[PDB]
């Protein structure tokens, strides 16, 4: 993770200070926090790759591509951050690199890779983005009431 | 069964029946719309013969059976068989009760009225459905295309139909049919296949050079060169096992066999072909749609899967439109299904909710319904 | 009364597309937890409908608090 | 909306709706006049098709619509389709209230009484404007000439007319009214591209031949000179690309296309020309007016955008005309809006404040308070 607000896609510089409320404080409360209600050591810091993971699927951008003539391929325009996120998630490139621009249509027992545009590449990246953020947020509260 | 009451989406189209629930990517149920019938005497006594095998299970037990198609042309002709398919389609691979799913069946554009009437009355009165819509197959490609603008064939196993579309308005008078399709490619395969030497005339047999044309066929860009090509050497030439037995080898087959589809005079069908009727469905068209035709060129369905098909059609294609068009042929890898995917996006528009067919007004009107409701 | 809503966006903010194959790469992970996030990610069985859309997500989880309410007071 | 109350311009002449707020010295509105309606089935569920287009929407969705000018030679003929292209006038292409704008409304001069009585009628009552003024277009294109004295034509696209004024007052016994415009030259263009071999009969291919004549025709000078030079070579001879499709090559149809403005014979019109109602609309007033006329002839409308109009015109008026007479053809570049920009200015007065027909005193008087009134 980078470190300055103005280097993210979901955040801004506009946004970075409450006039009264610092962050590092709050923080420290959250992981005093979660001692009491049973979150394990290595367990907050394995949320927190999460969490990294979620601000870090923003930083990846889609172009189109010539080939094929219909319908037009998305690729990746730099998979530096395609490299971070998945050694840092411990998936291989190929998987995720093919998940962003491919979806297969699975039949009865026969499967395809076919393409999304640049469009719909920014709604699986979003959708994957809040949906890891969502279901990490009710697996916390499922945690919590074990 | 089903936890909703989610209605179904049953293309059944001339050659294989794939079938499923709307809001699905893919269809749960592909088989292929044979009756078998055995046609030996039964001499085992107390194993569990049936009087006609369907589908899936009459494609594994196609030795000792005669292999019926229901459906040829896109036109249905034996309806207690297609009542057999059906009854498999809901009851066997589904196995949900279609009392309580309505259904959208497809059908070809240009059919008999009987077809559809015929249909709607099986539905309705055999199966009990709550509500139907029959819908044309290309139109339903053009709702997996993801456009509303564009001219679509799909080609199936008995029919290949232009139907163009132009900001969602259907332009009825310009649909080309064309009644040349996978199963005739099947057939001139096997008299191909009986010129180099193997002799394929069951109709099990019919089903393995299906295979192979599925399998080792593909369309040529330049059918003179690649004729020439194979005329040269063995560079293309590709042997295929045969079930249960012998290895065959084919060579100019592989593209002999999909040509024909460009060039009818090969089956002895006088008709221009499926990209001049692709050409003639754009120029029948009023003018200033033609070239987000010409942009919006869909190739979206069953037979089109050969391998150098959108080529070599962006080459006829772009060869008979003028100058200064973009010709771009819409080919994904969706195709096979793209017609039966469509009909799980308009089953599952909301707008659509008053356009199926119910009971009480098919009760109150008569099979003419369709006539009424169904474009 | 009579709320102003602003129209910019809401197609961008309804789509909730996440299909197969990113819980099926996600359930790939070496990272046990997000493994543990997406039991739908298995390609040993298939993956049923989507639920897309985010709004219709929306008014089913509404509609599960409805049914939390009713029977309580 | 707007930040002041100031009135509204409408020239809605007899083809091209072009309409603003007074100040302003270009409107702010400027579409085409028609009324597009879907003739073909919407076949796509749930896209947002409507029931009928207007203006430069149905201009782009004309492939799949049928075009209707609810005016026709400056007189109003469709009021429910005059009531939508007022409705997008005000709402759609302006966004603006107008209940709180005084509106100019323009019409020809010798129109039908229910015509100017009807608009009062669809202004006061349906739009609820506080107060409107309609007033004869040439005068119109007098006020942007910067002239109290000289003579008008216009020329729309249904209507050309001559007003003669000197020094501020009118001469109605002198107005010439001439229904031969833009649309009827359009006409006769369909008519002799049909005569080299492209056939365009539909209202989109009208809007077709209305662009070729927009861009590819002009006025000659000699018509037996340019007729002969055509028919001497390929020098004049310019090649337009049709849209969506191929290029058509047009050769003497660029000047026969105009040459029916100033020999009406040709769409079988028995009249005497723009040339010769111009001049003999100089004739009927009083003697000791006619040289500020003749050096003060305003050309400053619509059709009369051709190449070398100007030319043609001083060469037949200057033939007509006694010598020693200075004949001075007024051809701004301000044209085609002129008759509007004369709105703003004459909307723009301050001793103008007293003309407008207010509510109140229509109300008092009903729909003939334009007969009071208005001119
Ligand atoms: N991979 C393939 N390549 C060539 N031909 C194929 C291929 N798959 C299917 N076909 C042919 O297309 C036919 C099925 O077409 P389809 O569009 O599924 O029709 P249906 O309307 O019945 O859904 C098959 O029966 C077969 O002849
Ligand atoms: N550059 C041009 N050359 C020739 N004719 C034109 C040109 N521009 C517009 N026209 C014709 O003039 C008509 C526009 O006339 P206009 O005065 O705008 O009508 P209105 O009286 O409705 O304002 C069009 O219908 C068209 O046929
Ligand atoms: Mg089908
Ligand atoms: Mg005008």
């Amino acid at each position: 993770l980078e470190r300055d607000f103005s280097r993210y896609n979901y955040l801004s510089l506009d946004s970075a200070k409450v006039n009264g409320v610092d962050d590092a404080a709050n923080f420290r409360t959250v992981r005093n926090a979660m001692q009491i209600v049973g979150f394990s050591d290595p367990e907050a810091e394995s949320v927190l790759e999460v969490v990294a993971a979620v601000l870090k699927l923003g930083n990846i951008e889609f172009k189109p591509e010539s080939r094929m003539n219909g319908l037009d391929e998305s690729k990746i325009k730099d998979k530096n951050e395609l490299k971070e996120i998945c050694e840092l998630t411990s998936i291989d490139q190929v998987v995720l690199e093919r998940a962003f621009s491919f979806r297969t249509v699975e039949a009865k027992q026969e499967k395809v890779s076919t393409t999304l545009n640049v469009a719909q590449a920014y709604y699986a990246r979003d959708a994957l983005a809040k949906n890891l953020y969502s279901r990490l947020f009710s697996w916390l509260v499922n945690r919590i009431n074990e | 069964d089903e936890d909703e009451t989610t209605a179904l989406v049953c293309d059944n189209g001339s050659g294989l029946v794939k079938a499923g629930f709307a809001g699905d990517d893919a269809p749960r149920a592909v088989f292929p719309s044979i009756v078998g019938r055995p046609r030996h005497q039964g001499v085992m006594v107390g194993m569990g013969q049936k009087d006609s095998y369907v589908g899936d299970e009459a494609q594994s037990k196609r030795g000792i059976l005669t292999l019926k198609y229901p459906i040829e042309h896109g036109i249905i002709t034996n309806w207690d068989d297609m009542e057999k398919i059906w009854h498999h389609t809901f009851y066997n691979e589904l196995r949900v009760a279609p009392e309580e799913h309505p259904t959208l069946l497809t059908e070809a554009p240009l059919n008999p009225k009987a077809n559809r009437e015929k249909m709607t009355q099986i539905m309705f009165e055999t199966f009990n459905v709550p509500a139907m819509y029959v819908a044309i197959q290309a139109v339903l490609s053009l709702y997996a295309s993801g456009r509303t603008t564009g001219i679509v064939l799909d080609s199936g196993d008995g029919v290949t139909h232009n139907v163009p579309i132009y900001e969602g308005y259907a332009l009825p008078h310009a649909i080309m049919r064309l009644d040349l399709a996978g199963r005739d490619l099947t057939d001139y395969l096997m008299k191909i296949l009986t010129e180099r030497g193997y002799s394929f005339v069951t109709t099990a047999e019919r089903e393995i050079v299906r295979d192979i044309k599925e399998k080792l066929c593909y369309v040529a860009l330049d059918f003179e060169n690649e004729m020439a090509t194979a005329a040269s050497s063995s560079s293309l030439e590709k042997s295929y096992e045969l079930p249960d037995g012998q290895v065959i080898t084919i060579g100019n087959e592989r593209f002999r066999c999909p040509e024909t589809l460009f060039q009818p005079s090969f089956i002895g069908m006088e008709s221009a072909g499926i990209h001049e009727t692709t050409y003639n469905s754009i120029m029948k068209c009023d003018i200033d749609i033609r070239k987000d035709l010409y942009a919006n060129n869909v190739m979206s369905g069953g037979t089109t899967m050969y391998p150098g098909i959108a080529d070599r059609m962006q080459k006829e294609i772009t060869a008979l439109a003028p100058s200064t068009m973009k010709i771009k042929i819409i080919a994904p890898p969706e195709r096979k299904y793209s017609v039966w995917i469509g009909g799980s996006i308009l089953a599952s528009l909301s707008t659509f909710q008053q356009m199926w067919i119910t009971k009480q007004e098919y009760d109150e009107a008569g099979p003419s319904i369709v006539h009424r409701k169904c474009f | 009364g009579k709320v102003l809503y602003q129209v910019e966006g809401f197609v961008d903010k309804n789509n909730d597309l996440l299909y197969r194959d990113l819980s099926q790469a996600m359930w790939k992970a070496g990272h046990a937890l997000i493994k543990s996030l997406f039991p739908e990610g298995n390609p040993a069985k298939v993956n049923l409908k989507r639920p897309p859309t985010a709004g219709s997500q929306f008014k089913a989880s509404v509609a599960t608090l409805m049914k939390n309410l009713q029977t309580k007071n």
